[PDB]
C-alpha cells in the first residue's frame, strides 16, 4: 500500500495507491506504420530517458492564485531529455505528471490540477503581443494574479480567465484531477501526444500547459507551518525522435 | 427518450452563414473597387467564431455559395439595353497567383479554378476538400511561426484555405453595374477533437486570443436569493 | 425549385477534383455530440454577489463555524440556461445554444474543510410549482438530504425531470415554475483545537444521460456583430 | 507510398487554356474586324508550347470552349432594345473552304461544322478527333516539305488541325456589338512518345526552334558555397 | 449548374462524327508518368560560377593534384528545385511544373581521370537542421563514405527523405532545413610519371522510386506571356 515505482537505474518514487487519470482515453503508445509522414525510421530513445524528473518544490501559501509550466519546455535543462530536444530536429513523447502535497490533517484547501492541450495565452496589453520570455519559464513556475496585470508584453496572468479568456471553472473540461486536501493527497495525469501533425519540433510549439489553481484557498492555525510544498514529478513516455545533427543552440 | 440528432457536430458546425459582404463596381476609376477579395478564414466572424473555438482540431470540406445581385448605377450616360452580367469567381488554392488588380493574367491563371456564372440563374457553388499539408486544421496554436521562438505567435501556420476573388467578365464602357456579393460558407463532414471552453471574454481582433478581464457571471443580490417568488 | 435555401444539404462539384486528401490520423479526444460537452461537471457560481464575480470568491461557498443552527447556506432557481448561477458554466453555455431542453441536472457539492471538522448540513429541494422553504423545519417537511460532512466529502445530488410538456424554452423566465435547491445548517461546525472554523463548498453541475436540446439558434451572451477589422 | 496519378500524361497535358482572345465588332466599315479567326496551332502559347515539347510525337483529341461576352459600343445611334445576339462558330476541316470576310459563302457550306449559338447561357463546346494522315502529331520535324531538299524546315507538315472562324449571325443595322472571344483549348485522350528534354532558351517565333545562347543555370559565388548558413 | 468550370470533365458532340481516325500504330518510346523523365540521370551543372555557365566548365568539378589533403572539393545545399545546382536539370525542371515534391534524390559521382591515378575522398552528407562540416574531421562524425577512385569509377550516393510533414513545397526557402552534400581531400591524387595530375569529376542526380508530386501550376522559368507574332 506505500509501493515503490523505480524508472531506469536512478529514480525512486514512494506512493499510495490511488486514482490515475488516462489522457482523453489513450495511453501512450510508439508511432506504427501509417501514421507516419517523414521519411526515416524513429529510433526511439527508450533505454535512457524513461525516468522521473522531480522538479523544485513551489510553497502553496495562503494568498497564492495558481501556477503553470509549459510543456516540452519544463525539461529543457532536465537531464537527457533537455539533450535529446537540442541533438534532433522532431519529437513525440506522452508524459505521467505527477503532482502532491504534503499537508497535515490540520490543513485545509483544493487545487485543480489541469493538463491544457493547445493552451495559447493573451497579452495583458491589448493590440500588442507576448514574448518567449513571459510565456514560460525554463524549469520554475509562472504565477497567476489575483489583480490585473498591465505590462506591455506580458500575459494577462489574471486567476479567473485562466490566461486563455474563459472561465476558470470550465478547465474541467481537459484532463483534470482535484487535490482536495481533506480527503485526497496527490494527482497522476497520464498525457498523450496531441497535435495535428504526427511529430512536431519541440522548441517553437508548446504541447499542453499544466496549470495547478487553488479553487477553496489554504487556511491553518497559528501552530501550522505556513505553506504546503506541491512537488510535481514528470516521467515522459514512448519519447521517439527523427533529424541527428548538432545542437542549436548550442 | 428522446433523440440527440440535434446536437451532433455536423448538425452543431454544418449550417451555412453570411461571412462576408463585398461590393465591386464594373468601371474604371482606382483599380480596387473592380473587384472584391475574401482570404478564408473562419476569424473575422465572432459568432461562428465562437462555435468553431469550441475544439482545438477540425477537419471539413467547405461549401461556398455566392448570391450575386448587381445594379444599375446613376448619373449620366447609362446604358439602356445592357445584355447580360456574366461573373468570374477565382479559387486561389493556398500558394497560388493572386490577381493585383483586375484584368491581370492570375485571372487566366488555369491553375486558380474559377467558375463563370451568369445573372438571372441558380447561384454559384463550389466545394473545396480538405487543403493541408496537416492532418487537421487548429484553431489554437500554442507556439511560434519559425524556428527559433521568432515570428507572430501563431499566424502563418498552414491552416491557410485561400482566397476567392470575382469580378465582372463584361467589358461594360457606357453605364457602369455595381454588384454585391454575399459569401454563404458551410463545412461539410465536420470531424473536431479535444473540445475547448465556451469564450468569456470577448473578442479584439482576428489574430489573436487577446481579451480583457471579465467577470465569470451576473450578479445576484445574495447567496440565498432565489428570485421573484411569484406566490 | 430554383432556388437557394440557406438549409439545403446538396453536393456541389469540386473545385479542386483530382488532389488527394492528407490521411487523416489518430488524434486522441473525437467529439460526435454537443451533449458530451455538457456531462462534464463545471464549477457552478453561486457566490456572484457582485463583489466576488471579478474573483474568485464566486466559486466558494462560505460556512462560517460558530452559533447559527437555523439559517441558510445558499440557494438558487433550479432553471440552466437563464439563471445566473447556471447560464456560463457548461451546461448553461451549451443550453444557450438552443431554443428547447429535456433532462436532469446533477449537482455535486464538495466540502473543502479539514479532514477534523464535523457538521450536517439539511440539503433540500424544492418541487416546480412550490415556495422556497423559509427555515429549517419547513425544508425538513420537503425532498432534503442530511449531509453529515465527517462522513462524506461529496453529495451528489440528482434533480429530476417535471414538466407539463415534452421540451422546455431556455430564454422564458416561468417564475415559480423551475424549483429551488437551498442547504440549511443543522448543527453547525464542529472543530478541535487546531483546526480553523471557517470552511468552503463548492458545487459541481452537469447534465445527465436522459438530456436533449432541439432548436438551435444564436447565443445571446456574443453582442458583437460587425466583422473583426 | 504516396499515388502518381498527378503526374501522368493525361494529367499532365489535359487542362484546358486560354490560347486565343480576340474581337470583332457586328456593323460595317473594313471586311477585317466583322469576323474572327484563329488556325489551331500549339505554338503561338509559350507555356502550352513548353509541356507539349517535353515530347516528339503526340496524338490526342481537342475540346474547345468558347466564352463570348458581348458589349454595346458607345456613340450615337444606339439600338435601345435590340433581340438577342446569335453567333456562328466554324470549323473548316483541314483543307476545307475558309471565308475571306463575313457574309461568304464558305459560312453556309455544309462541309464545314458549325454551331450556332444564343447568348444568355452555357458556352459552346466541340469535340474534334485525331484528324492526321500521319499516325501522330509531331512536335519537331528534322526534314523539308517538298522533295529535292528544298521548302521551308518542317513548316508544312501533316499537323494541321484546321481553323475556326467565328461571327455574329444577325443583321443588325442600327447600333454595333462588339462581342470578344475567348478560346480554351483542350486535349483529350493524349498518347505522347519520345521524352525530349525541356527548354533552355526563350522562343522567338511560332515557326521555328531558333534561340539565342543561354546559360545552363544560375550562378553562384565558389564551388564549396553552400548558401546562408542560418545558425 | 449552367456554369463552366475550366477544369471539368464533360464531354461533348463530336464536329465530325462519321470520320475514321488514322489506326495507332506501334510507336517505341511511350511515356505514362511524368516521373519515368525524371528517374534518369541528367548531369548536375556544381561549378556555377558566372564565368562558367556559359561554357561546358560548368559541369567539370576540378580536382587539382598535388598537396591539399586538408581542403574541400565542392558542396551543396540538397533541395531539388529551388536551388541553381539542381533546378534546371531533368529532376529540376519537372519539380518546378509542381508545388510539392516528396522523395529520394541518388547521386552519382564519376572520376574522370586516366586508370594511372589514385585518391580517396571523404563523401560526406548532412541532415536537414544540421550545419555544413567547415573541415574533414567535422565531416567525418557525420555520415560519410569513403571513395577510393583507385579501386571505383562511380560513387552512387542516395539521399533519404527527411521531413515532419508528408510532402513539402518547392518554391520555398527553409533555410537550414535541407541537407548539405560536401565532398573533402583525404589523401591527394597520387599519379606515376606520365600521367595528368589535375582530373574532373562528374555529378548525376536522378529521382528514386518512391518519388511523387502534386499540385500542378506552371514553371517559374518560362516569363514571356504575350503570344509569339
Amino acid at each position: 500500500r506505500v509501493r515503490s515505482i523505480t524508472l531506469g537505474n536512478s529514480t525512486i518514487t514512494t506512493q499510495e495507491c490511488a486514482n490515475v487519470v488516462v489522457g482523453y482515453g489513450v495511453w501512450p503508445s510508439y508511432l506504427q506504420d501509417n501514421e507516419a509522414t517523414a521519411e526515416d525510421q524513429p529510433t526511439q530513445p527508450d533505454v535512457a530517458t524513461c525516468r522521473f524528473y522531480t522538479l523544485d518544490s513551489i510553497q502553496w501559501q495562503k494568498e497564492s492564485d495558481g501556477w503553470w509550466w509549459k510543456f516540452p519546455e519544463a525539461l529543457k535543462n532536465m537531464g537527457l531529455f533537455g539533450q535529446n530536444m537540442e541533438y534532433h530536429y522532431l519529437g513525440r513523447s506522452g508524459y505521467t505528471i505527477h503532482v502532491q502535497c504534503n499537508a497535515s490533517k490540520f490543513h485545509q484547501g483544493c487545487l485543480l490540477v489541469v493538463c491544457v492541450p493547445e493552451a495559447e495565452m493573451g497579452c495583458s496589453d491589448v493590440e500588442r503581443e507576448v514574448v518567449a520570455a513571459s510565456l514560460s519559464s525554463e524549469d520554475t513556475a509562472k504565477s497567476f494574479s489575483r489583480t490585473e496585470s498591465n505590462g506591455q508584453h506580458t500575459v494577462q496572468t489574471v486567476v479567473y480567465n485562466a490566461g486563455m479568456g474563459v472561465g476558470v471553472g470550465n478547465l474541467t473540461i481537459f484532463p483534470h484531477q482535484w487535490i482536495n486536501l481533506r480527503t485526497n493527497n496527490s494527482a497522476t495525469i497520464v498525457m498523450p501526444y496531441i497535435n495535428s501533425v504526427p511529430m512536431d519540433n519541440m522548441f517553437r510549439h508548446y504541447n499542453f500547459t499544466l496549470m495547478i489553481i487553488p479553487f477553496a484557498k489554504l487556511e491553518y492555525t497559528e501552530q501550522a507551518s505556513n505553506y504546503v510544498p506541491i512537488t510535481v514529478t514528470v516521467a515522459p513516455m514512448c519519447a521517439e525522435y527523427n533529424g541527428l545533427r548538432l545542437a542549436s543552440h548550442q | 427518450y428522446h433523440s440527440r440528432t440535434e446536437s451532433s457536430i455536423e448538425n452543431f458546425l454544418c449550417r451555412a452563414a453570411c461571412v462576408y459582404i463585398a461590393t465591386y463596381k464594373s468601371a474604371g476609376g482606382t483599380p480596387t473597387e473592380r473587384y472584391a477579395s475574401w482570404r478564408i478564414n473562419t476569424r473575422q466572424m465572432v459568432q461562428l467564431r465562437r462555435k468553431f473555438e469550441l475544439f482545438t482540431y477540425l477537419r471539413f470540406d467547405m461549401e461556398i455559395t455566392f448570391v450575386i445581385t448587381s445594379t444599375q448605377d446613376p448619373g449620366t450616360q447609362l446604358a439602356q439595353d445592357m445584355p447580360v452580367l456574366t461573373h468570374q469567381i477565382m479559387y486561389i488554392p493556398p500558394g497560388g497567383p493572386v490577381p493585383n488588380s483586375a484584368t491581370d493574367f492570375a485571372w487566366q491563371s488555369s491553375t486558380n479554378p474559377s467558375i463563370f456564372w451568369t445573372e438571372g440563374c441558380a447561384p454559384a457553388r463550389m466545394s473545396v476538400p480538405f487543403i493541408s499539408i496537416g492532418n487537421a486544421y487548429s484553431n489554437f496554436y500554442d507556439g511560434w511561426s519559425h524556428f527559433t521562438q521568432e515570428g507572430v505567435y501563431g499566424f502563418n501556420s498552414l491552416n491557410n484555405m485561400g482566397h476567392i476573388y470575382v469580378r465582372h467578365v463584361n467589358e461594360q464602357s457606357l453605364g457602369v453595374s455595381t454588384s454585391t456579393l454575399r459569401v454563404y460558407f458551410k463545412p461539410k463532414h465536420v470531424r473536431a477533437w479535444v473540445p475547448r471552453p465556451p469564450r468569456l471574454s470577448p473578442y479584439v481582433k482576428s489574430s489573436n486570443v487577446n481579451f480583457k478581464p471579465t467577470a465569470v457571471t451576473t450578479e445576484r443580490k445574495d447567496i440565498n436569493d432565489v428570485g421573484t417568488l411569484r406566490p | 425549385s430554383n432556388q437557394f435555401l440557406t438549409s439545403d444539404d446538396f453536393q456541389s462539384p469540386s473545385a479542386m477534383p483530382q488532389f488527394d486528401v492528407t490521411p487523416e490520423m489518430k488524434i486522441p479526444g473525437e467529439v460526435h455530440n454537443l451533449m458530451e460537452i455538457a456531462e462534464v461537471d463545471s464549477v457552478v457560481p453561486v457566490n456572484n454577489t457582485k463583489e466576488n464575480i471579478n474573483s474568485m470568491e464566486a466559486y466558494r461557498i462560505p460556512v462560517t463555524g460558530g452559533d447559527q443552527l437555523h439559517t441558510q447556506v445558499f440557494g438558487f432557481q433550479m432553471q440552466p440556461g437563464l439563471n445566473s448561477v447556471f447560464k456560463r458554466t457548461l451546461l448553461g453555455e451549451i443550453l444557450n445554444y438552443y431554443a428547447h431542453w429535456s433532462g436532469s441536472v446533477k449537482l455535486t457539492f464538495v466540502f473543502c474543510g479539514s479532514a477534523m471538522a464535523t457538521g450536517k448540513f439539511l440539503l433540500a429541494y424544492s418541487p416546480p410549482g412550490a415556495s422556497p422553504p423559509q427555515n429549517r423545519k419547513q425544508a425538513m417537511l420537503g425532498t432534503h438530504v442530511i449531509w453529515d460532512v465527517g462522513l462524506q466529502s461529496s453529495c451528489v445530488l440528482c434533480i429530476p425531470w417535471i414538466s407539463q410538456t415534452h421540451y422546455r424554452l431556455v430564454q422564458q423566465d416561468e417564475y415559480t415554475s423551475a424549483g429551488y435547491v437551498t442547504c440549511w445548517y443543522q448543527t453547525g461546525l464542529i472543530v478541535p483545537p487546531g483546526a480553523p472554523p471557517s470552511c468552503t463548498i463548492l458545487c459541481f453541475a452537469s447534465a445527465c444521460n436522459d438530456f436533449s436540446v432541439r432548436n438551435l439558434r444564436d447565443t445571446p451572451f456574443i453582442e458583437q456583430t460587425q466583422l473583426l477589422q
